[PDB]
């Protein structure tokens, strides 16, 4: 909770990587918000940053069959919020991480997605790369076609809203 | 059969019916809800006020909640409408599926779903409407040798329709999308260009 | 958006007021959480065409055509292709304003994107409809023509010219991006637009609106209680106002982007897994291929048609 001379604000404050004029006692942002301020008995330019906050989402296992859950805390460290995965995306309390590519299941966020293998089985939340299915490298020559031979009928479907509640 | 089995083991699957009449009763039961916010007055209810405080005070009251009742409308109305034109995108939509591929079968590409549609069926449901798509996609295919043309008596013999391919033997013409090869004739080919213009030209006789 | 830190954070009184408008900025939040949502359902249905990400192969017989201006470059530090790289490097807090991030990156929008190319170069629409079959780019390329009525002799004759002219074609269009910023203006007015609404809601939350300070924490530490419940309704709701604000212009233009994107994904159908006869659907003339390419908040087509060049006046019946 800060006060330097009259200015006013919450936040937590670093070294700048910036000079400030003379005339100059702090620096604002785009929106003239605090980028940074001078400590009057010690000028030096401290940038601010805000204070660690975030919003929390939780990926569950549908409870019908079981319910180990793991809690995502965004923009924060893992430490600010056991077995504990850290990403921009959120801290993942309650679950693991592993390095290998596989399906999407329960989204994070930035290119990671929570799903509930077992091991020895008991179930855990596991936090994995996205694989965008099986790289599937076909290589093609001047000389060769795939040709159909026989076919498949598939159906499948689609459903679209036409109309909403008629209020009144 | 296996579409009955997915829409009543997966009724997940209804979901672009039901989140829609889900969304649409929760907002006109959250502007019901909201008649109970105050808005900065003693009491939520403008009948409440009107008979329990000194008439000028519940005037001002009144007049503050008959202002935030108004903004509850507002917003239903500007959200409602807004979905309308998402909802009236989707209706166009679906009047052009049932269009273009019911009483039809589009070529547009993927369109009803993936391959290419040899009909489409709409069935009924409560605020929208359910598709059945039938598709064509191939079940197998097998690498052949192929050709643009085959070269004989110096020219290039194209085939009317399809492509040249060999199984390491004999070259035949057949369709992209159905290997059913024919006989290298007169009848099924045509000539143009030369042997040292097509690109994967091979010798075969024509007849 | 955290309305409770937008509107007044870290107060008991402001919460406790905040309160008496109800789900006001409840819903609000809500709403911001469904367009987030259909953000990453606008981009799957504009990139996630392919039944599996397929790959190019490891030979690029492009039949003489340079398409490494359009495929991710895997050699840089960013693997975006030259065209991506251009886009790329121009289309450009405390107060409960965020910024998520989207579950499909920019690299795996790139592998999508690369197994499209992948396909329009040397399988065109099996990665989509089916199995994938071998269709090599030149023989895709006889089909190309023959799908307008043009006998595939004309890829062979002009084998090198339609290489050139496709080639000379990616060099004037990455010659226009890098020189005329404004070309980029259909993905850089949608970052300026979102920006600068948000940006303007922070601005305004220094108005106000007839009230004796602009700062709701400012109010419930100078006023007598009574005196601070006053100015702090008239504040609350001038900060509600602004984030609606937001909010319903957020919802419109997230219509207008996701029929965007809906058509985005409809020219990816039609031009780039097919070649559609739709009169200048996906660019004017007869389509024969189309080149998805990544891009901050979009997607790029590359649209390729045969257009007649030189004509005569010929004796007919
Ligand atoms: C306001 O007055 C204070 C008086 O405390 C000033 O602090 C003093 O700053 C000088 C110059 O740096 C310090 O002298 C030297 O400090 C260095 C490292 O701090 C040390 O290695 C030397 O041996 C020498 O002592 C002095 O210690 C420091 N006094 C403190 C920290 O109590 C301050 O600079 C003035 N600020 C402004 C904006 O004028
Ligand atoms: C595709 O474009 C690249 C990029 O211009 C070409 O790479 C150039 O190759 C020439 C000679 O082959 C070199 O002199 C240049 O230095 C290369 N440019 C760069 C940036 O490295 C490449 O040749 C083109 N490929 C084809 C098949 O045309
Ligand atoms: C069609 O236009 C093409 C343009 O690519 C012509 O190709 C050029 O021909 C001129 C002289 O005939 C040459 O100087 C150029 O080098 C050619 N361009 C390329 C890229 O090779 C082509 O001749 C024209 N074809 C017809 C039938 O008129
Ligand atoms: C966690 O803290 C580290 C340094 O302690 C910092 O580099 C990193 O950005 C933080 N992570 C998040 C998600 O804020
Ligand atoms: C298609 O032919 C394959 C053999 O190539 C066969 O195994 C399969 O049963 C056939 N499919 C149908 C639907 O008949
Ligand atoms: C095919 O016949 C042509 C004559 O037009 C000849 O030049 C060529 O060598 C032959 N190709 C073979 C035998 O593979
Ligand atoms: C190729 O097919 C032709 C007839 O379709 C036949 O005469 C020949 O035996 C086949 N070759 C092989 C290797 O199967
Ligand atoms: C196919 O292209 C390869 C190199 O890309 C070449 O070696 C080969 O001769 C070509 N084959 C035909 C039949 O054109
Ligand atoms: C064909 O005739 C039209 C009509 O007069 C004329 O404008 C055009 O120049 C002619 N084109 C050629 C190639 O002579």
């Amino acid at each position: 909770n800060f006060n330097f001379n009259g200015l006013t604000g919450t936040g937590v404050l670093t070294e700048s990587n910036k000079k400030f004029l003379p005339f100059q006692q702090f620096g604002r942002d785009i929106a003239d918000t605090t980028d940074a301020v001078r400590d009057p008995q010690t000028l030096e330019i401290l940038d601010i940053t805000p204070c660690s906050f975030g919003g929390v989402s939780v990926i569950t296992p549908g409870t019908n069959t079981s319910n180990q859950v793991a809690v995502l805390y965004q923009d924060v460290n893992c430490t600010e919020v056991s077995n504990v995965f850290q990403t921009r995306a959120g801290c993942l309390i309650g679950a693991e991480h592993v390095n290998n590519s596989y399906e999407c299941d329960i989204p994070i966020g930035a290119g990671i997605c929570a799903s509930y293998q077992t091991q020895t089985a008991s179930q855990s939340i596991i936090a994995y790369t996205m694989s965008l299915g099986a790289e599937n490298s076909v290589a093609y020559s001047n000389n060769s076609i795939a040709i159909p031979t026989n076919f498949t009928i598939s159906v499948t479907t689609e459903i679209l809203p036409v109309s909403m509640t008629k209020t009144s | 059969g296996k579409i009955q089995d997915s829409l009543s083991s997966t009724p997940s699957a209804l979901g672009k019916l039901q989140d829609v009449v889900n969304q649409n009763a929760q907002a006109l039961n959250t502007l019901v809800k909201q008649l109970s916010s105050n808005f900065g007055a003693i009491s939520s209810v403008l009948n409440d006020i009107l008979s329990r405080l000194d008439p000028p005070e519940a005037e001002v009251q009144i007049d503050r909640l008959i202002t935030g009742r108004l903004q509850s409308l507002q917003t239903y109305v500007t959200q409602q409408l807004i979905r309308a034109a998402e909802i009236r995108a989707s209706a166009n939509l679906a009047a052009t599926k049932m269009s273009e591929c019911v009483l039809g079968q589009s070529k547009r590409v993927d369109f009803c779903g993936k391959g290419y549609h040899l009909m489409s069926f709409p069935q009924s449901a409560p605020h929208g409407v359910v598709f059945l798509h039938v598709t064509y996609v191939p079940a197998q295919e097998k690498n052949f040798t192929t050709a643009p043309a085959i070269c004989h008596d110096g020219k290039a013999h194209f085939p009317r329709e399809g492509v040249f391919v060999s199984n390491g033997t004999h070259w035949f013409v057949t369709q992209r999308n159905f290997y059913e090869p024919q006989i290298i004739t007169t009848d099924n080919t045509f000539v143009s260009g030369n042997c040292d213009v097509v690109i994967g030209i091979v010798n075969n006789t024509v007849y | 958006v955290d309305c409770t830190m937008y509107i007044c954070g870290d107060s008991t009184e402001c919460s406790n007021l905040l309160l008496q408008y109800g789900s006001f900025c409840t819903q609000l939040n809500r709403a911001l959480t469904g367009i987030a949502v259909e953000q990453d359902k606008n981009t799957q249905e504009v990139f996630a065409q392919v039944k599996q990400i397929y790959k190019t192969p490891p030979i690029k017989d492009f039949g003489g055509f340079n398409f490494s201006q359009i495929l991710p470059d895997p050699s840089k530090p960013s693997k975006r292709s030259p065209i991506e790289d251009l886009l790329f490097n121009k289309v450009t807090k405390f107060n409960g304003l965020t910024v998520l991030p989207p579950l499909l990156t920019d690299e795996m929008i790139a592998q999508y994107t690369s197994a499209l190319l992948a396909g329009t170069i040397t399988s065109g629409w099996t990665f989509g409809a089916g199995p994938a079959l071998q269709i090599p780019f030149p023989m895709q390329m006889a089909y190309r023509f023959n799908g307008i009525g043009v006998t595939q002799n004309v890829l062979y004759e002009n084998q090198k010219l339609i290489a050139n002219q496709f080639n000379s074609a990616i060099g004037k269009i990455q010659d226009s991006l890098s020189s005329t910023p404004s070309a980029l203006g259909k993905l850089q007015d949608v970052v300026n637009q979102n920006a600068q609404a948000l940006n303007t809601l922070v601005k305004q939350l220094s108005s106000n609106f007839g009230a004796i300070s602009s700062v709701l924490n400012d109010i419930l530490s100078r006023l007598d209680p009574p005196e601070a419940e006053v100015q702090i309704d008239r504040l609350i709701t001038g900060r509600l106002q602004s984030l609606q604000t937001y909010v319903t212009q957020q919802l419109i233009r997230a219509a207008e982007i996701r029929a965007s994107a809906n058509l985005a994904a409809t020219k990816m159908s039609e031009c780039v897994l097919g070649q559609s006869k739709r009169v200048d659907f996906c660019g004017k003339g007869y389509h024969l291929m189309s080149f998805p390419q990544s891009a901050p908040h979009g997607v790029v087509f590359l649209h390729v048609t045969y257009v007649p060049a030189q004509e005569k006046n010929f004796t007919t019946a």
